[PDB]
């Protein structure tokens, strides 16, 4: 014979902190529960008596109620994390939910933060080099890689791999593998990666010199 | 569980898993919340009823197989949700766990079928085999399922694919093939079950009086 | 360092015996087993102790040793039984296996049994008449039904379903259902499928006459 | 189980389920009959061998994890099987349950990986973030699995897909980022593991000496 209410929607990015709000009148006389649920999947409790969480739960979701409103917070918020979240609660006599919060976790762009490496003295050794461009973290997934040796660029002789979506933060990674042999490497002095990428006003350059700190 | 098709005033029945702990049944409408419809306790084998469900909510038990049973009749297209049980320990006012949803839609082009004989031939083979069966006609949607006896005779049995008809009803036949001699002293009955329609027909298939 | 032989190949037509044997110097002295194995599964006990069955296979398996032959015999064979099968005997010290026989489970033409049924009493209170004809057990799958009223050819008005390969037999059937009005069955004598199957020299047709015995 | 690729010279190793029951191991060659390998008796702790194995088979149980061990050592190409687990009641000769079975390939293909240090930059942003890792190279066929510190660190790891170079072997990297701050005290070790090969392999991955 009362309503429990929440916002339809939150939206964050990942790793931001999420709220989500129960109201109804006088809430805090009473014990609230939350329920995380997944397209097509049963609800799952996350949180009981406002703020204790069942075996299992990850330790980013806590709780509170006071007055007329109770919160289920979410720090360091995960892709993972988008899902639908009911409140529950409890006056001894009717069992009511709230009407539900779709939490949205927003994947927008990213740059991606971009690694050369030298390859190993140990590889050296057993005549090729591997030169390996790490572009980390980044959204979307459309990137070029370019590599240049001593200014020339370089076609035929790298190869990408591309990681899928991150489960935290659904970004991308890529890896550019440049492969030469130990007599050419030896040749040369300046070896590079260029990044173009959405995110980046311009395309960016990573690079090393040969047998150098 | 998965996804029901139920008939207008028909009933669909939700079973749960049966100490200290109450099961609830707890059901969601497509893109909605989620609505309370009762419960049981099993330790003190007692029911509650949510108010809006008028006296629609049927609760019963089975100590034997610790199942309980919700039963919500007089359905209606409102109605048309995913059911859940749920279970969590008495007096806190918590749901630790939640039993796998039923999708349940009521719908109006539901219809049970009628059973019709197919009788076995008066010009069928002395000491050789005779032919009969049960045509299943006139009903949406799919599935019908048909034994004979019970489930115990499965020997020269074909329960056929159902075929859609021009009116948009499903038709299908279930056949056996028995010993001619047997004709006069053997029973066959055909069990027919359409769940859509809460329908269950046992229909005996003799030789037509001349 | 003893070597057991079996035929590689037996074949049976569904319903027929068939007749696995084991041969190896003096193998009646020894107890025999028997392992039915199909493609990617692992072998399954069907006898041993030379003629004891595991509880769970059918009794249309049984099995004899003595001489230099032991037999594994599958009464009313099924298709079902198209399998691998080992036999395997102990003498106390190594075990052995033949080399194993493949059984065939031959599906070859079957003409069907033709049954023609017409409606029931019940059905034409209700406006409406299914006529029904079954062509059962059959092999090949090609089948040709054709409704005649009053030797007139019928267009349209019937509808054909048909089972999967039987798991005993692997024949097909088929049911030929012909609707009409009530008043339309009312006013024909005679009703007949014709059926044409590779099994039969010519087309066959089961007929009867409306209000008949 | 389902399916493993060896190397020669290689070993295979078939686990088992382990009162007076005997367990036997037994291959089959594709298209080809069942022969038998070895056995263990758990109530006796022995094991028994086939002598066409010369001493080829290892036989090794676990009490406690109830488990017996089958390895079969120096592969070569006509050791490709099917190898299976049986078990039967002791002095009956019958096997009354065969386990899945898995079939070991026994390929001159097979090359295990050489893995290179990816150094952290000794021009990393100070109280910022590095990168670092292991490149995994010339291996066949797939797969190679990389964890880091044994599985204890999980946070920032991608490892990439495999890609087929020019050479028809496989290469991969897998990498980490960690505060800058951290790689003076730190460790980080890369865990290869090639199970067509037996590689197993740890590698320290430090800031390169200067």
């Amino acid at each position: 014979s009362y309503v429990l209410t929440q916002p339809p929607s939150v939206s964050v990015a990942p790793g931001q902190t999420a709220s989500i709000t129960c109201s109804g009148d006088k809430l805090g006389d009473k014990y609230v529960s939350w329920y995380q649920q997944r397209p097509g999947q049963s609800p799952v409790l996350v949180l009981y008596q406002d703020s204790k969480r069942p075996s299992g739960i990850p330790e980013r979701f806590s709780g509170s109620n006071s007055g007329n409103t109770a919160t289920l917070t979410i720090s360091g918020t995960q892709a993972m994390d988008e899902a639908d979240y009911y409140c529950q609660a409890w006056d001894s006599s009717a069992l009511v939910f709230g009407g539900g919060t779709k939490l949205t976790v927003l994947r927008t762009v990213a740059a991606p933060s971009v690694f050369i490496f030298p390859p190993s003295d140990e590889q050296l050794k057993s005549g090729t080099a591997s030169v390996v461009c790490l572009l980390n973290n980044f959204y979307p997934r459309e990137a070029k890689v370019q590599w240049k040796v001593d200014n020339a660029l370089q076609s035929g002789n790298s190869q990408e791999s591309v990681t899928e979506q991150d489960s935290k933060d659904s970004t991308y990674s890529l890896s550019s593998t440049l492969t030469l042999s130990k007599a050419d490497y030896e040749k040369h002095k300046v070896y590079a990666c260029e990044v173009t990428h959405q995110g980046l006003s311009s395309p960016v350059t990573k690079s090393f010199n040969r047998g150098e700190c | 569980s998965g996804a029901e098709v139920k008939k207008p005033g028909s009933s669909v029945k939700v079973s749960c898993e049966a100490s200290n702990y109450v099961i609830t049944w707890v059901r969601q409408a497509p893109g909605q919340g989620l609505e309370w419809m009762g419960g049981f306790i099993p330790d003190f084998r007692t029911a509650m009823y949510a108010q809006g469900f008028q006296g629609r909510v049927t609760i019963t038990a089975d100590e034997s197989t610790s199942l309980a049973y919700m039963e919500l009749t007089n359905l209606r297209s409102e109605d048309t949700a995913v059911y859940y049980c749920a279970r969590g320990p008495l007096s806190r006012g918590y749901y630790d766990y939640w039993g796998p949803g039923t999708l349940v839609t009521v719908s109006a082009s539901t219809k049970g079928p009628s059973v019709f004989p197919l009788a076995p031939s008066s010009k069928s083979t002395s000491g050789g085999t005779a032919a009969l069966g049960c045509l299943v006609k006139d009903y949406f949607p799919e599935p019908v399922t048909v034994s004979w006896n019970s489930g115990a005779l499965t020997s020269g049995v074909h329960t056929f694919p159902a075929v859609l008809q021009s009116s948009g009803l499903y038709s299908l036949s279930s056949v056996v093939t028995v010993p001619s001699s047997s004709l006069g002293t053997q029973t066959y009955i055909c069990n027919v079950n359409h769940k859509p329609s809460n329908t269950k027909v046992d229909k005996r298939v003799e030789p037509k009086s001349c």
